[PDB]
């Protein structure tokens, strides 16, 4: 069992006033754990995981500080990017960074990241050697110019490699009882007739965690994909998971259609029919 | 937690 | 530059009637990030829906989850309404209690 700690922000410029909406929240594979919004009135960052609250006044003002700058620096990039592109003021553009890291089962560094986007692509990423950079474009390119010159890789490892996993490591083990647990999904079939001609089955699974699932169907014994719908997995709301599959079948031959489950917390795949 | 500091473009 | 929100609307739990349940639309694969979402029963905004913190996807496309608290009834219709920038007009989803 592996694990990954993430944080995602999103800045928004907003013309009408000059400050933008920047968002930010941080996960433990699929849980949130903090967030911060520059539209809230505490201006600080808050707790989303009970795990979390246990953390003194000098982790929340550390945070905070953290952020913040986070939140200034996404606030000029803004301007410059506008700059490159040579874009007026009027319109409102987004800046978003993922980063963080993943750890094995043995809590040892496994893999880092940082990658940006500008209004919705690609714009500059370190790639996993930790010590080089993609960019997207030669906008992107004046960026990695400057932290080819600044050395800023080296300093963006340390920081994956070493304050990342260690953090993981203490949120992992004081959110144990939930972060470490695995719910199996629960899994039924549902049947609506058509027509004369035809019939819908539905594969659910459902109250998972993780989110990691593979849905799949087949005929006769060989994978099914035509004719087929999947949904995208959703969130319960309640920290575990959902998601179903559907075909649609020659009405009375339901027989032949097996929905096959897979999932972590199951000791083997099941199967299941109408 | 998170980055002490990102970086400017 | 700009995607369409998908959108889900569904319960929390399997629903029964007269039984407390959350009714919620998670919508996702949607830029800008700006967006309005609401529950509706009997075709009215239900007024106490909350929201999780905006976050995004791999390939940079947002997605939130609303919710409400709410009792499944016989009569009572429930859906999802969405307007984005990409939206001729708002997209209405129906709950349907299989999907």
């Amino acid at each position: 069992g592996s694990h990954s700690m993430r944080y995602f922000s999103t800045s928004v410029s907003r013309p009408g006033s000059g400050e933008p909406r920047f968002i930010a929240v941080g996960y433990v594979d699929d849980t949130q754990f903090v967030r911060f919004d520059s539209d809230a009135a505490s201006q600080r960052m808050e707790p989303r995981a009970p795990w979390i609250e246990q953390e003194g006044p000098e982790y929340w003002d550390q945070e905070t500080r953290n952020v913040k700058a986070h939140s200034q620096t996404d606030r000029e990039n803004l301007g410059t990017l506008r700059g490159y592109y040579n874009q007026s003021e009027a319109g409102s553009h987004t800046i978003q960074i993922m980063y963080g890291c993943d750890v094995g089962s043995d809590g040892r560094f496994l893999r880092g990241y940082e990658q940006h986007a500008y209004d919705g692509k690609d714009y500059i990423a370190l790639n996993e050697d930790l010590r080089s950079w993609t960019a997207a474009d030669m906008a992107a390119q004046i960026t990695q110019r400057k932290w080819e010159a600044a050395r800023r890789a080296e300093q963006l490892r340390a920081y994956l490699e070493g304050t990342c996993v260690e953090w993981l490591r203490r949120y992992l083990e004081n959110g144990k009882e939930t972060l470490q647990r695995t719910d199996p999904p629960k899994t039924h079939m549902t049947h609506h007739p058509i027509s004369d001609h035809e019939a819908t089955l539905r594969c659910w699974a459902l109250g998972f965690y993780p989110a990691e699932i593979t849905l799949t169907w087949q005929r006769d014994g060989e994978d099914q994909t035509q004719d087929t719908e999947l949904v995208e997995t959703r969130p319960a709301g309640d920290g575990t998971f959902q998601k179903w599959a559907a075909v649609v079948v020659p009405s009375g031959e339901e027989q032949r259609y097996t929905c096959h489950v897979q999932h972590e917390g199951l000791p083997k795949p099941l199967t299941l029919r109408w | 937690c998170t980055e002490l500091k990102l970086s400017d473009y | 530059i700009q995607r369409t929100p998908k959108i889900q609307v569904y319960s929390r739990h399997p629903a029964e009637n007269g039984k407390s349940n959350f009714l919620n639309c998670y919508v996702s694969g949607f830029h800008p990030s700006d967006i309005e979402v609401d529950l509706l029963k009997n075709g009215e905004r239900i007024e106490k829906v909350e929201h999780s913190d905006l976050s995004f996807s791999k390939d940079w496309s947002f997605y939130l989850l609303y919710y409400t608290e709410f009792t499944p009834t016989e009569k009572d219709e429930y859906a999802c309404r969405v307007n984005h920038v990409t939206l001729s007009q708002p997209k209405i989803v129906k709950w349907d209690r299989d999907m």
